[PDB]
């Protein structure tokens, strides 16, 4: 959070090597199994675990709305169900996952559920969903895993486009339906 | 004599200046607070959209419209064919009114003076005067 | 199904990946290929377009033409959060499109179903649905006054 | 959080904020509130000791159009005066790390010194030594072992590079 | 999906967000490169001329970028198809004499299409980005 | 090494180049220039246009020549970004010393010309040009790109 | 920065929520957490004494 | 060792601690300093400031003359990120010193070595070789077609 | 008539002004932008350095020439010798072209009109234009 | 080094730098006289009036103030020597009858020459500090 | 104590004040600024005159009275400085007030014209100037230079 | 502190040297190729201090740190550090001549 807070001095699409340390990196280097950084912070073990986007994983927590849509506040889960890592490109995870929102629209409750693609992003430490083929107005949604760990996210409901924040959502591991 | 550097140049600052809504529409508003602040003899022509009242909707939409066709000549610059046939189709807007053809230069006179105001970068006058003529003078008899 | 404030700051935003340039080629391709389709769905339409040299799309007449089309529709998009001005620059597009006989409300359609068809192949992650939803508002006032 | 110090002044530190002037401190009277400008760790000479040297990864800006490499700096040289005591007037020695076909290192001699409330390593061109660079080391990771150092120009203090320095 | 003129105009668009900002150009372009060598390994020795042991030195660097230069130059003449075939032409010439299996080109291929959407992170196309690339390379193989 | 072409004279003219390209066409803008500064020296010194038959110079407007601005404005640009890293940047003007050395009949007088006609060009489409730098470095990157003629 | 509203009150926790602030320790729970509802202890006791320094 | 953007920019900055006030004094203290030095080397170019009285130094005439140089340098320097500027000062400057007849190249080396010779006397860190590096580039400008 | 207080302040302004690099060059420019606008009649005195386009390098080098010299009499406000001098000294550069000496009064309206852009403090009217007099003045015959 | 025309310049300006702005200048003159007391403690006696037994005393402050004040009257006019003179009469007016040795004054400068880079902290003189110091001194000694 | 000359009342005249001394001849301001009120002063009440004969004030242009006309705007400075510490503030203002006495002929009258005189020209010189925080924060200081007086 | 004993009449003051680069090739590991910097401490009034650029290796089962002149530097002096203390942070130092390996001075090293 701290570290958040300070910023850094690295350009968009690069990573800054140690805490302190002054080296910039290019994303694209980032746990693609070469060492990049000076004192190797690129392929450091912190950096490339994996597990934010280990199948089995359902994320769950409250979504709050200000824009889009005129929902009150609710539960979503954030369920990954599969990940592709090239060996030839090891920079990103490709993540597929399903988003399931638990609505009480009408008196009684309904699920809606949509599934949908994206990536992990170690350096930024970001997980990216858009929904497949979803032209359904379906939003999607970009997770931060920026608590210092693999099992709480800081996550929005976006438009694709223009990655306007339609929600806040804070998601928790929690795990087991 | 509007050359390939001096169109580039005006392609370019023009991009500025009209590339960005944030403040396109203060460009425009501005450019014609000049042209009627310095020439008042010209605003009985545009009776048909309330110059007499720049911030209203009817000349906005006529500022609007201005920009935009002057956005297209610019953008027209290198392809003379097209250029030709879109100047003649400005001309035909224009030669209906009884026009005088010196107030084109206090068009160009008031653009070059809002100009720099929305630069980043500065103005060279003389692509401007240059590319603004061979503009002009087609929309012109 | 309305035309939310959503929808217009979305194709407001998307706008400037569909060409948007200090040069017209792009418009030209883009807005051309719009014609294509709609003279293919409804050729009757291409015979309205003879004073601009339909019949040589390689014209500088034709060029300047679809350009006028692209740098309009640009305007209408940039009046979308000034309802006022949008309504008189409407009012003023509508009043050009009276001047011209045979055109007429079906064509307007037509040109939207076209439109729909040819943006989502030059751009990905433009919002179909909400262009739709706007592009009804747009062309139902532009073509209002006209004839089915 | 910063400090509502102003120039020419540094926070003593503790429960109770006070600001007092950086040649107040390690002066041998207690010019604090609580005295901590005369506490013995914020007193500590270490980062000035002979021998002591900081290096880092520079990511220069200006000057310099090498890649990133280490910079180190190394103290070789010290006096802290008795009569005037809130400052250690240090020589020390700017070096790069250079390729193993460079072969022809730069050296660049300094002095300056070290300020206790600050808890700043300042440096300049050593007499006679052609003004081409001085560095800044700023002692803020809370111990006297790591610094954030700015290679600058002794004149204008504009920034040519930056790198985070460790004692090694 | 077939390379048109409006799939073209997409490319052009999405290879201009990605491309054209010469910071991490090197970067992507040496990412390409990694990826490339890291699906057919045996390829390196047909570059030993330009460093293709080492993808971090100078020369290798000054390699890949006249590639994404040329590559550009493909790209940006998808709607000038006289200018596209005379760059193609050129790199054909550039390639011709060089035992370069279609195993080779799938191999750039497949790394443009990770590197890309890595780069651009957004709205991107895969089937469209798949036929131009099928096109610009059909036209450096004969 | 410093003082002739700096960091800072680097900085200065990435910076100062970067504002030619800043839509979508760049293409057409970098066909342009090249088309005005290649033509322009085969004004200038005309022994030189016979050099440029085999990309077809006598129709500028024609496809392959137009690629083939393409061609030097993109290696002119892929110089300049590259000035960051001296090693990378000498072994792609290397490269092109090469290229041109291949090229019987190009001589070290053209590109002086050329250096001239560039630097006229720069001043005007270049808001924001700092002549001293770009001079300054061009003289080196040039320098280095005719270093391997005969004549 | 500010994680809620001027006038409002963080309920904290790995799920996040803003409360009014008028409905903190008012007996009725309002947070999905229910922390409004156990901040209630008063630091000051009748009695009690605080020295402070300038 | 050319003139380089590092280079200028220093000059640019330490030049504020070098005269520069809303006061002539240390202008005229300075300037007068450097010519001291000149006369002292090249003492035959002493007369070609008869017009300004160099023979009484203390007059109204040769301070306001001082003055005039010192700002000459000034506009000089302040125009180093201005190249297209600069170069039309610095042709002006050189005709001004065209009128002069007797003027040489040899005058103007002269007087680049007693700057560099005064200047880091009235300020510490003060980039001498900096300075050197970019006066070659103004005077060779300033004094060509001045006799060699 | 030109004061202590009066010289002291003009001095004070005039470092506002023109001692921040970063802005001088827009103060000149804009200081010419207003003189030629409000006072077309003088642009013909100016051939001899595009006084047509004041965006051009040669009127550019001009203004900076201008505001040098400017800087030089506003510094020797108190020195009286070299103040005659240097006024006698523009006066030499001025009194070869036939220049209408009420165009003096129009360049100090323009100076006024465009300082206080550049002042973060209120503009001293009488200082400026009793020292500015005590100038031209002397500039003139 | 001498107090040349120009030196006295350089002298100027970094006095400039260290005196005027008149936050830490207290603090600036309280530093001169702690180094000055920590290496002649026997001259505390002679300001006995002034409160020298304790430096933090508004009293002392006061002193310190004049001092400095003094002293920037005297740097001021290094370049108007009329002026210069005229301080200096002053102040050896000021300091006579008071049984001040050399040795004092030693002391006096070593301090200034010792706080004076501590509050520039980058570029200064020590030499031309030193030799317009020995001036000022000799002035007000006689 | 507050109300008269309070906190904010030095720190409005402290930072008024520091508005005059930009450059680096702020003494040739000091003393021009110096030798205007005391000429002035001397002016308004010429009985003063004479009281300044062992500063040569007959040629207020000459060393000694510009070395003198340093000396005043110093402990004006000083003073101005000082009144963050109310204490150092009143032992330096009662060190003036001791010298001034050892000055017989000079009244108090003197000191409320120069304080006239004082604010007359720092309406002029200061663009920005709150004339109730610096009568209210004068009219103390100078009250105590003047409280040793014999008239 | 360097007690002398021939090429420096200076009496005892600091030696401090510096590793300013380092290179451990992978093909051949049981060297670390170092470039290095010695200096000596010297007075206030000094002010034209010596410093001597060196290259060298670090070997392991020898412990030892040995360093001669940098190429085309004058071969003045060269050193041998001996890590015996049993740790990576003590060494027993000989400033030495680069040629004959004589012993010029010697200095008990600490890590600082
Ligand atoms: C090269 C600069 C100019 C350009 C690009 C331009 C372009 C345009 C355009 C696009 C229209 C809209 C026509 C329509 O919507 O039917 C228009 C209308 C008009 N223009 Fe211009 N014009 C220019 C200069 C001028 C000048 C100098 C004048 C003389 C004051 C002028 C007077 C008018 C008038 C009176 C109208 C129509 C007013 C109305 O619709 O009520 N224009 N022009
Ligand atoms: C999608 C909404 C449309 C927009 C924004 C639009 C825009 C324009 C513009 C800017 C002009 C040029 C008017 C001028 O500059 O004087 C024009 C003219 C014209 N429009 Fe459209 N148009 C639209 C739809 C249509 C449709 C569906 C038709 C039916 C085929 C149509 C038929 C025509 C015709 C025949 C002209 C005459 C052009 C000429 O003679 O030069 N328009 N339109
Ligand atoms: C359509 C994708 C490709 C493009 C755009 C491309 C373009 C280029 C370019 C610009 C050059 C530099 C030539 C010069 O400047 O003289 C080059 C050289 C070369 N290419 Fe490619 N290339 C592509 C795919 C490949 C493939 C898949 C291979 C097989 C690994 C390959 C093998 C080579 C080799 C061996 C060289 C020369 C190496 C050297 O310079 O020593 N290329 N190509
Ligand atoms: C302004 C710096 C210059 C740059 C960056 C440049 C760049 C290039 C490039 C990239 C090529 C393409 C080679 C290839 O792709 O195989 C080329 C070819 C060529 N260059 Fe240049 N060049 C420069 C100056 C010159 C000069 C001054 C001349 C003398 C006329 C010259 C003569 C030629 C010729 C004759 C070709 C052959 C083109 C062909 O046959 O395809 N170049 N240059
Ligand atoms: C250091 C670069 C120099 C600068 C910036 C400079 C600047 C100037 C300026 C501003 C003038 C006044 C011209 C006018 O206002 O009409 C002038 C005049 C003159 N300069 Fe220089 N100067 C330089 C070097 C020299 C050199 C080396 C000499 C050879 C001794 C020289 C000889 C003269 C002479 C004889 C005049 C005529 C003054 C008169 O009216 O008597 N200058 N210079
Ligand atoms: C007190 C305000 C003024 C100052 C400080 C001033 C100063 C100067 C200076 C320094 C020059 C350059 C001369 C040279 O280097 O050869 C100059 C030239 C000139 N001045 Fe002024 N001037 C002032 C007012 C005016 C006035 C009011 C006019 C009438 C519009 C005027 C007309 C000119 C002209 C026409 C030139 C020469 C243009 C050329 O060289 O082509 N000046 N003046
Ligand atoms: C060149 C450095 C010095 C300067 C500029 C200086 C200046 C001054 C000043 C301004 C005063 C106040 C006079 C008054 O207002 O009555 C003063 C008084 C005095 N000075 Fe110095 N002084 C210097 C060095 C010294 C030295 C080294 C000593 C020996 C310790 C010394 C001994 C004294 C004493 C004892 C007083 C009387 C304080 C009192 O009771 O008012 N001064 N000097
Ligand atoms: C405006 C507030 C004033 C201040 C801050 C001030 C300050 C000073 C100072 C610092 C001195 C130098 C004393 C020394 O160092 O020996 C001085 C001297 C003197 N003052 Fe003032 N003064 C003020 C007002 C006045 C006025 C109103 C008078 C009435 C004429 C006056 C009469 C004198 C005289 C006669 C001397 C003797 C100077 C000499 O002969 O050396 N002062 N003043
Ligand atoms: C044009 N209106
Ligand atoms: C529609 N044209
Ligand atoms: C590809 N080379
Ligand atoms: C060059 N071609
Ligand atoms: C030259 N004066
Ligand atoms: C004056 N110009
Ligand atoms: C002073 N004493
Ligand atoms: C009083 N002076
Ligand atoms: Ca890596
Ligand atoms: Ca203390
Ligand atoms: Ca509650
Ligand atoms: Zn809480």
């Amino acid at each position: 959070r701290v570290s958040h807070v300070e910023g850094t001095h690295c350009a968009k699409k690069e990573f800054q090597c140690g805490g302190y340390d002054q080296e910039c990196i290019s994303d694209l280097f980032v746990c693609d199994g070469h060492k990049d950084c000076h004192n190797g912070h690129d392929e450091a073990e912190d950096v490339c675990d994996t597990s934010p986007v280990k199948p089995g994983n359902i994320f769950s927590g409250t979504s709050h709305w200000h824009d889009c849509l005129l929902r009150s506040d609710h539960v979503t889960r954030v369920v990954i169900k599969g990940t592709i890592r090239r060996n030839y490109f090891k920079s990103r995870i490709w993540v597929r996952a399903q988003i399931e929102s638990d609505l009480i629209h009408d008196g009684k409750k309904e699920l809606s559920d949509f599934d949908s693609k994206g990536y992990y992003n170690f350096a930024n430490r970001r997980l990216v969903l858009i929904p497949i083929a979803q032209d359904d107005k379906h939003l999607s949604v970009i997770c931060d895993f920026d608590r210092g760990d693999s099992r709480r996210a800081s996550c929005h409901r976006v438009l694709e486009g223009t990655l306007h924040q339609c929600a806040n959502l804070s998601v928790h591991l929690q795990g087991h339906h | 004599d509007c050359s390939i550097l001096e169109l580039l140049k005006v392609k370019n600052q023009w991009r500025e200046a009209f590339g960005e809504g944030h403040h396109r529409v203060q460009f425009g508003l501005e450019l014609w607070k000049r042209f009627f602040d310095t020439h008042p003899e010209v605003k009985g022509l545009f009776k048909g959209v309330n110059g007499d009242n720049i911030y209203s909707p009817e000349f906005a939409a006529h500022a609007e419209r201005v920009l935009s066709g002057l956005d297209m000549t610019i953008g027209l610059l290198d392809d003379t064919n097209a250029f030709k046939a879109q100047v003649t189709h400005l001309h035909s807007q224009h030669v209906e009114r009884s026009i005088n053809p010196e107030f084109y230069e206090h068009f160009l006179g008031a653009l070059l003076h809002v100009l720099p105001k929305y630069l980043g970068t500065k103005l060279d006058q003389d692509a401007w005067t240059k590319c603004f003529h061979t503009i002009a003078d087609g929309i012109k008899g | 199904d309305c035309c939310s404030a959503e929808d217009r700051r979305e194709i407001q935003h998307i706008w400037d990946t569909v060409w948007s340039s200090s040069f017209t080629d792009r418009k030209v391709a883009i807005a051309g290929a719009v014609f294509k389709d709609l003279f293919h769905h409804y050729p009757s339409a291409k015979g309205l377009f003879e004073r601009v040299k339909v019949a040589e799309p390689d014209s500088g007449e034709y060029h300047s033409h679809l350009v006028r089309v692209a740098n309009g529709l640009d305007l209408l998009i940039n009046l979308f959060q000034d309802t006022q001005v949008l309504d008189k620059q409407l009012a003023h597009l509508a009043e050009q499109h009276i001047l011209r006989k045979g055109v007429t409300q079906q064509f307007f359609k037509g040109i939207g179903e076209s439109f729909a068809r040819v943006f989502p192949q030059v751009s990905s992650c433009f919002n179909l649905e909400a262009w739709n939803r706007c592009f009804h508002t747009l062309a139902d006032r532009i073509s209002r006054d006209l004839p089915h | 959080e910063g400090d509502d110090c102003k120039e020419h002044e540094a926070p003593c530190g503790g429960d109770v904020p006070q600001c007092i002037s950086d040649l107040f401190f390690c002066d041998g009277h207690k010019d604090c509130k609580n005295g901590r400008d005369e506490d013995k760790e914020v007193c500590s000479e270490v980062p000035a000791d002979i021998g002591s040297s900081f290096a880092g990864v520079v990511s220069w800006q200006a000057c310099e159009e090498a890649t990133p490499h280490h910079a180190v700096v190394t103290i070789t040289a010290n006096e802290r005066k008795e009569f005037f005591k809130p400052r250690i007037w240090v020589r020390a020695i700017l070096a790069f790390e250079e390729e193993e076909h460079e072969h022809h290192i730069k050296t660049f001699q300094l002095r300056g010194y070290y300020s206790f409330g600050d808890r700043t390593l300042a440096l300049g061109p050593e007499r006679g030594t052609k003004p081409v660079y001085g560095v800044r080391c700023h002692f803020d990771r809370g111990d006297d072992d790591h610094a954030d150092c700015q290679i600058v120009n002794p004149a204008s203090l504009f920034v040519c590079g930056n790198f985070a320095a460790e004692r090694h | 999906s077939e390379c048109d003129v409006l799939t073209r105009l997409k490319v052009k668009a999405q290879w201009r967000r990605a491309y054209s900002h010469g910071h991490n150009r090197e970067d992507f372009a040496q990412a390409i490169w990694r990826a490339l060598f890291a699906q057919v390994p045996d390829s390196r020795t047909l570059f030993k001329r330009v460093h293709g042991h080492d993808t971090t030195s100078p020369e290798f660097q000054a390699h890949a970028l006249r590639v994404l230069a040329g590559f550009d130059i493909a790209i940006s003449t998808l709607d000038q198809p006289d200018a596209l075939k005379a760059e193609l032409d050129h790199l054909e010439k550039q390639h011709e004499g060089r035992h370069i299996p279609d195993n080779y080109f799938d191999a750039f291929k497949t790394a443009l299409l990770h590197v890309l959407p890595a780069q651009l992170g957004r709205c991107w196309d895969k089937d469209a980005w798949s036929a131009c690339f099928d096109h610009i390379a059909h036209g450096i193989k004969g | 090494h410093q003082f002739c072409c700096s960091a800072e004279d680097r900085n200065i003219v990435q910076k100062q180049w970067s504002v030619l390209w800043g839509d979508t066409e760049s293409s057409k803008v970098k066909i342009a220039f090249g088309r005005l500064i290649l033509t322009k020296l085969a004004k200038e010194i005309p022994e030189v246009k016979e050099l440029f038959n085999k990309v077809d110079i006598d129709n500028p407007e024609g496809g392959p020549f137009s690629a083939h601005c393409l061609r030097i404005l993109n290696a002119l640009d892929m110089s300049i970004n590259l000035m960051d890293d001296p090693e990378a940047l000498d072994s792609a003007l290397d490269h092109l010393a090469d290229q041109h050395h291949d090229r019987p009949g190009v001589k070290k007088a053209h590109f002086k010309k050329i250096a001239e006609i560039l630097h006229t060009g720069l001043q005007q489409v270049l808001d924001d040009y700092n002549a001293l730098s770009w001079k300054s470095c061009f003289k080196g990157i040039l320098g280095k790109i005719a270093s391997k003629l005969q004549g | 920065d500010p994680s809620c509203p001027d006038h409002e009150h963080q309920c904290g926790g790995d799920d996040p929520q803003c409360v009014s602030d008028l409905l903190v320790c008012d007996g009725i729970k309002d947070c999905r957490n229910g922390d409004d509802e156990s901040h209630c202890h008063n630091p000051f006791h009748a009695g009690d004494d605080f020295v402070g320094d300038v």
